[PDB]
């Protein structure tokens, strides 16, 4: 249940939804938010696996 | 009798412990 | 005259457009905390029913607003920067037919047995307009009025009393129109031809949900410990 | 507009850089040599287009582009050349001068 | 080896995209703007509002054929993406040699006496010939325009 | 002669941008866009009862599971598409090459 809620949260990024990040924003600045998405999700992952 | 033949003790502690992904469906099953 | 501060538990409000199904939702918004003092203003208030001056109240991010009137003696809500003419104003007036909702540099005219003449007969430089069936037609009429990023946001409830002015049960405001006002509203003045104001403040509530869309009760995280770990552990049973 | 990511009438449809991209771009401001009063041969732009350029692709071909509901050829004010080169003339400010 | 192995993961593709948007309910006025039995005169432009309304842009291309139909700000294709805030559309009669002086960056008579646009400009400029509905055998003399000015 | 002056301001609204719909196809796997909302699903008919008001609903997470429809006000529910692992059942290369 936490792993899912936590695909809502930022960790920094304007939007937690990568569409929103890709329609809104150009493609550098994006890579940008989706790496500050990455990082976060990639983090969830791992403190579920741990 | 039961549609499993478990013991009236196990059915209970089946009974007291509580194909559609209907949870958590995001990549995790 | 004014009345002392009452204590209400009202206020609560959908804070989105997202339909939810017996769950407990912790969010984050500006809600009437529980038991905040509410100012009860007893027609006019401090002021006459005959007399032409005005608390013209300032509003601190958004405001509660409660009356029960069965002569409708208030007519509308005037929201602005100033108040005075000189910028634009947000003018609310229901007229028992429609409610209009303007947006122009109003000129106050020294509006209001039951006397009426002409309000904001005058104005120019109008840049908005919005008409709708009338928000109010022995009601409570509870309303919210919420400004956030230019946009202008009132909910509304209309639920019958008589023996008392308020209710002893729980109802939460639907939307009611949500327009692109853009207007600062720092300040507002109530419009009458006896009401309640409370204001709103950041805080969490724990809101809980119906097999229908519908809030049905609420708990205050700031109220009290019993509350506060009732919201840290997202349940209305400890 | 030269720049990797960019949008814009340069960056759309006359010249793109890849998001991912390694090199220098220099801009050269000589208005004594690409600025005479007549106007000057070195301008071209794209006006309309059917979609984006993509990265270092060279489109250098021409037809008319409608922007209306039915078809036409040549009709400058109805409808539109690839074709909208622009001249300069040394009366111009720094946001129109030539840069090579 | 003999074995049970996890290898990758099946998903099942979509086959269609649906996009559904509100009733559209609306047309910005920009046709009665266009279609009017009377224009402005030069010297004095009459500017309509249009603001908080949806705009269907293929009123303006349907109306008429065209003198000049020239946007500066957006292209002409890609003015269906939004009118932020609200537009101003200024409704007048002038001649075939003025006409041309109405854009960012021109100069003349008409467009210094009368009524001048900024340089930096964001919006359209349509014109189209009205000789059927203004001309008179008799004279129009209705319409005016400002040749001296301080 | 119509000059379309276009004003930019902060206020919220521009909102003159046009909105394309397309047809409602339900009971398969489709992209979607609802006012906004976008993702990937299957959209059937729902039993869910939303208030006048209310225009998506949720799960005891935030995963969307129900839309509005804009212009019907049908409730529909979203699937997630089908997906799963797939495992390999072999014998072993030094047996068979067959495998489940
Ligand atoms: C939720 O809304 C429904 C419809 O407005 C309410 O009505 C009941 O719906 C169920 C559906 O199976 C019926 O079996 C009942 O007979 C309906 N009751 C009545 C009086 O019509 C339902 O009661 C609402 N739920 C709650 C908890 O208020
Ligand atoms: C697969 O679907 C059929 C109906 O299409 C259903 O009867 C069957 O029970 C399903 N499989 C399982 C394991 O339930
Ligand atoms: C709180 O409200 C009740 C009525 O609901 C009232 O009797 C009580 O005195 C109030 N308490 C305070 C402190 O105002
Ligand atoms: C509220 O009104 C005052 C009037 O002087 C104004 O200065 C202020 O900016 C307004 N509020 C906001 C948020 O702008
Ligand atoms: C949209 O129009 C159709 C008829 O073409 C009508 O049935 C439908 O209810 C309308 N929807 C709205 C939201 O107006």
């Amino acid at each position: 249940n936490t792993l899912v809620k936590q695909l809502s949260s930022k960790f920094g990024a304007i939007s937690s939804v990568l569409n929103d990040i890709l329609s809104r924003l150009d493609p550098p600045e994006a890579e940008v938010q989706i790496d500050r998405l990455i990082t976060g999700r990639l983090q969830s992952l791992q403190t579920y696996v741990t | 009798s039961k549609p499993s033949k478990r013991s009236p003790i196990e059915d209970l502690l089946f009974n007291k412990v509580t194909l559609i992904c209907a949870q958590k469906f995001n990549g995790l099953t | 005259t004014t009345q002392s501060y009452t204590n209400f538990t009202r206020g609560v409000y959908y804070p989105d457009k997202v339909f939810r199904s017996s769950v407990l939702h912790l969010t984050q918004d500006l809600f009437l905390p529980f038991f905040s003092n509410v100012t009860w203003f007893a027609i006019s208030g401090t002021n006459g029913t005959k007399r032409f001056d005005n608390p013209v109240l300032p509003f601190n991010d958004g405001v509660y607003f409660a009356s029960t009137e069965k002569s409708n003696i208030i007519r509308g809500w005037i929201f602005g920067t100033t108040l005075d003419s000189k910028t634009q104003s947000l003018l609310i007036v229901n007229n028992a037919t429609n409610v209009f909702i303007k947006v122009c540099e109003f000129q106050f005219c020294n509006d209001p047995m039951e006397s009426e003449s002409g309000v904001y007969s005058s104005a120019n430089n109008c840049t908005f307009e919005y008409v709708s069936q009338p928000f109010l037609m022995k009601n409570l009429r509870e309303f919210v009025f919420k400004n956030i990023d230019g946009y202008f946001k009132i909910y509304s409830k209309h639920t019958p009393i008589i023996g008392r002015d308020f209710p002893q049960g729980f109802s939460a405001l639907e939307p009611l129109v949500d327009l692109p006002i853009g207007i600062n509203i720092t300040r507002f003045q109530t419009l009458l031809a006896d009401y309640y104001v409370g204001y709103l403040q950041p805080r969490t509530f724990l809101l809980k949900y119906n097999e229908n869309g519908t809030i049905t009760d609420a708990v205050d995280c700031a109220l009290d410990p019993l509350s506060e770990t009732k919201c840290t552990l997202k349940s209305f049973t400890v | 507009q030269i720049a990797p990511g960019q949008t814009g009438n340069i960056a759309d449809y006359n010249y793109k850089l890849p998001d991912d991209f390694t090199g220098c771009v220099i801009a050269w401001n000589s208005n004594k040599l690409d600025s005479k009063h007549s106007g000057n041969y070195d301008y071209w732009y794209r006006s309309l287009r059917k979609s984006k350029l993509k990265p270092f692709e060279r489109d250098i071909s021409t037809e008319i582009y409608q922007a209306g509901n039915k078809p036409c050829k040549g009709k400058g004010p109805n409808c539109y050349f690839p074709l909208e080169s622009y001249g300069f003339r040394p009366t111009y400010g720094v946001g129109h001068q030539p840069y090579r | 080896e003999k074995g049970i192995y996890q290898t990758s993961n099946f998903r099942v593709q979509p086959t269609e995209s649906i996009v559904r948007f509100p009733n559209v309910t609306n047309l910005c006025p920009f046709h009665e703007v266009f279609n009017a039995t009377r224009f402005a005169s030069v010297y004095a432009w009459n500017r309509t509002r249009i603001s908080n309304c949806v705009a269907d842009y293929s009123v303006l291309y349907n109306f008429a054929p065209f003198f000049a139909f020239k946007c500066y700000g957006v292209s002409p294709t890609k003015l269906n993406d939004l009118c932020f805030t609200n537009v101003y559309a200024d409704s007048f009669v002038i001649k075939g040699n003025e006409v041309s002086q109405i854009a960012p960056g021109q100069t003349g008579n008409i467009a210094d006496y009368n009524y001048k646009l900024p340089d930096d400009f964001t919006g359209c400029v349509i014109a189209w010939n009205s000789n059927k509905l203004d001309s008179k055998h008799s004279g129009n003399y209705d319409y005016w325009y400002r040749s001296l000015r301080k | 002669v119509v000059v379309l002056s276009f004003e930019l301001l902060h206020a919220p609204a521009t909102v003159c941008g046009p909105k394309k719909s397309t047809n409602l196809v339900k009971n398969k796997c489709v992209n979607f866009n609802f006012n906004g909302l976008t993702g990937t699903g299957v959209l059937t008919k729902s039993n869910k009862k939303f208030l006048p008001f209310q225009q998506f609903g949720r799960d005891i997470v935030d995963t969307t599971d129900a839309v509005r429809d804009p212009q019907t006000l049908e409730i529909l529910d979203i699937t997630p598409c089908s997906f799963g692992g797939v495992s390999v059942i072999t014998p072993g290369t030094n047996t068979s090459n067959q495998v489940a």
